[PDB]
């Protein structure tokens, strides 16, 4: 489908890391000026 | 920017679009004429 995808593993992450690696993540996210997310994740961490 | 940084695809499309949105020419009319000191018979 010529799709461009970013792939991004969030399973890892220390619970005490918690906010931080989310922040870098999405900032990193909006640099590249991706206004387009799938979570593809159980009701926890979707809530997180 | 330093070189094979992040941040210079965007400045690079930053710059682009606050020129053409006409922000850059704003902002410089609002910095030295606006401001400026001078403007009959």
């Amino acid at each position: 489908k010529k799709w461009q995808v970013t792939a991004i593993n969030v399973g890892n992450i220390n619970n005490d890391k918690k906010d931080e690696t989310y922040r870098s993540l999405f900032q990193d996210l909006e640099l590249k000026k991706e206004r387009r997310v799938i979570l593809d994740c159980e009701r926890d961490k979707v809530n997180d | 920017t330093p070189k094979g940084s992040s941040l210079g695809t965007p400045v690079n499309l930053a710059v682009l679009k606050l020129s053409e949105q006409g922000v850059l020419d704003k902002l410089k009319n609002k910095w030295w004429y606006d401001k400026g000191e001078c403007g009959e018979k």
